[PDB]
């Protein structure tokens, strides 16, 4: 990404793609290494009636 | 008949229910106890029996099974071994005084009812199992076997018909399932008032190993009135297949809470209305009705607007006629408190052998007080739900089912009132 123009230009032309608009290198668009702390969700039996066991 | 109430004082069976006679010997000879009783064993144990069966007595204890039927599981020749009946006089149960009152007040009545029922089933002995909360009441009734016993009608000529009868009286230690058949029966052995499961029933293997009958005072009482004034006429009061009269403790927001007798298939409006004084602020201020003791449901005023005082029309209004102690309850009541003192009740009387009744009415107790707080989510209604359905009928004795019962009501009928606490408290905290 810290590529001048010139070899931009080259690179572009030598492979004959757009190769600036889809670079290899993750650069900053990547998620953050810290995150939020999640709650998951819980499953369809994590309920206080009509749960037997021989129900399901 | 279609329409019961208004029983008559030459018909009512415990005439000095309100101690206003002398409950002595004198007394009882003046309003008609021990009368023809020699005549009556005389007549002999399938006589009485077919009296018992033909009155269709039911039990007053809270089953209610029948009575003819019960005390003729013990017609049979004697296997080498004694036979006794017992008398339940535990009286545990909450909103109930009828059996401290005729302990009380009319104990040669109850003396002549061991006497009856034991000769009926063949018997050497009574034991009565009194509550040891009634000093009092054993006192009179050891006053009253002592009497008993010097006029000669109890004890080696029972009056004067050739035979053999013993009434002891045996006082618990306070505890409610003592009141229970098999837990009263080893009450009286000696051990911890546990319930022994069946079969083997009472009337083959029971007190110490004996063939035995355990039964109601107000059932052993109204035994040798039966007797006397034949089953026809004790089957003529009530409906059919409830038949007789009954003792009825009203309490709670009544004006003039009592103990009544009256006849069977009363109205429960007209019974609280004619003999309680009203609810206390009104029949519009009256909210709920627990009508058989605390092992019954509550009812709402709704369906007590025509309910009867039957074991089937409580059977059909989702209750049952359990020792006739009708608990009322109005707009200013604390609904889920008082279910919560009644589990609260169940979980320090519960006896603790079998873990159904021992653990499920430990949870049932902490849930209702967390419910009374306002302290939970809707879905724990549900789950309160199963779990005294999963406490009923997987109990050792019906302990069990009479703690399950009020909690199952409370549901089935005050459920938008618990939801509206408990979404309050979700409110006030959040
Ligand atoms: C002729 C071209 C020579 C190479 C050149 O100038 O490349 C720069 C640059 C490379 O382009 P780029 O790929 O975009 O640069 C990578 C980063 O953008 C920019 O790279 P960077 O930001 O990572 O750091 C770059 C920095 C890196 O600095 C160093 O490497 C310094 C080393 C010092 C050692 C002591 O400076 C240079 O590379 C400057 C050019 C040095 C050329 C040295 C040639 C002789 C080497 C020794 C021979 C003996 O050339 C051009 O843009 C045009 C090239 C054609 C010019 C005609
Ligand atoms: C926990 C529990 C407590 C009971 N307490 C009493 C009591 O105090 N007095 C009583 O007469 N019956 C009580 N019973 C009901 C007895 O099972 C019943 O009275 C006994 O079997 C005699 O039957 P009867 O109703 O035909 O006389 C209780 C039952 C249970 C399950
Ligand atoms: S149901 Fe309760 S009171 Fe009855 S035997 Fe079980 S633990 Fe004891």
């Amino acid at each position: 990404a810290s590529a001048t123009r010139v070899i931009q230009k080259l690179r572009n032309w030598a492979s004959g793609q757009d190769l600036q608009a889809k670079l290899q290198l993750r650069y900053q668009e990547i998620a953050k290494r810290t995150q939020p702390p999640p709650k998951l969700p819980v499953g369809p039996s994590h309920k206080l009636s009509n749960n037997y066991y021989c129900t399901r | 008949k279609t329409s019961f109430g208004s029983l008559k004082d030459e018909d009512r069976i415990f005439t000095n229910l309100y101690g206003r006679h002398d409950w002595r010997l004198k007394g009882a000879l003046r309003r008609g106890d021990w009368y023809k009783t020699k005549e009556i064993l005389l007549k002999g144990p399938d006589w009485i029996l077919g009296e018992m069966k033909t009155s269709g007595l039911r039990g007053r204890g809270g089953a209610g099974f029948p009575t003819g039927l019960k005390w003729s599981f013990m017609n049979k020749p004697s296997d080498g071994r004694p036979k006794y009946l017992v008398v339940n006089a535990d009286e545990g149960e909450p909103g109930t005084c009828k059996d401290r009152e005729i302990m009380r007040h009319d104990p040669h009545k109850l003396v002549e009812g061991c006497l009856v029922g034991g000769r009926a089933m063949g018997a050497r002995a009574a034991y009565i199992y009194i509550r040891g909360e009634f000093y009092n009441e054993a006192s009179n009734l050891q006053v009253a076997i002592r009497e008993a016993y010097e006029a000669g009608l109890i004890g080696k000529n029972a009056c004067g018909s050739d035979y053999d009868f013993d009434v002891f009286v045996v006082r618990g230690a306070g505890a409610y399932i003592c009141g229970e058949e098999t837990a009263l029966i080893e009450s009286i052995e000696g051990k911890q008032g546990k319930p022994r499961l069946k079969p083997p029933f009472p009337a083959d293997v029971g007190v110490f190993g004996c063939p035995t009958t355990v039964a109601n005072v107000e059932t052993v009482a109204v035994s040798p009135t039966i007797c006397r004034r034949g089953g026809t006429w004790f089957a003529g009061f009530g409906r059919e297949r409830n038949s007789g009269t009954k003792l009825f403790n009203i309490s709670g927001h009544v004006n003039h809470p009592c103990t009544v007798e009256e006849e069977m298939s009363v109205p429960l409006k007209e019974l609280i209305e004619k003999h309680a004084g009203g609810v206390t602020g009104g029949w519009d201020n009256l909210l709920a009705v627990i009508p058989g003791g605390s092992s019954t449901p509550l009812i709402p005023k709704s369906v007590c607007e025509t309910v009867l005082m039957d074991f089937d029309a409580l059977v059909q209004a989702q209750t049952g006629l359990g020792t006739a102690a009708v608990i009322v309850m109005d707009r200013s009541t604390d609904i889920v408190k008082a279910i919560a003192r009644l589990i609260e009740f169940y979980k320090h009387e519960s006896c603790g052998q079998c873990t159904p009744c021992r653990e499920g009415v430990d949870w049932m107790n902490k849930v209702m007080a967390r419910f009374v707080k306002g302290d939970a989510r809707p879905a724990e209604i549900d789950s309160l739900w199963e779990i005294s359905k999963q406490i009923e009928g997987h109990t050792i004795c019906a302990l069990g089912d009479g703690a399950a019962w009020p909690v199952q009501g409370l549901i089935r009928h005050f459920r938008p009132e618990l939801e509206d606490r408990m979404q309050r408290f979700a409110q006030q905290h959040r």
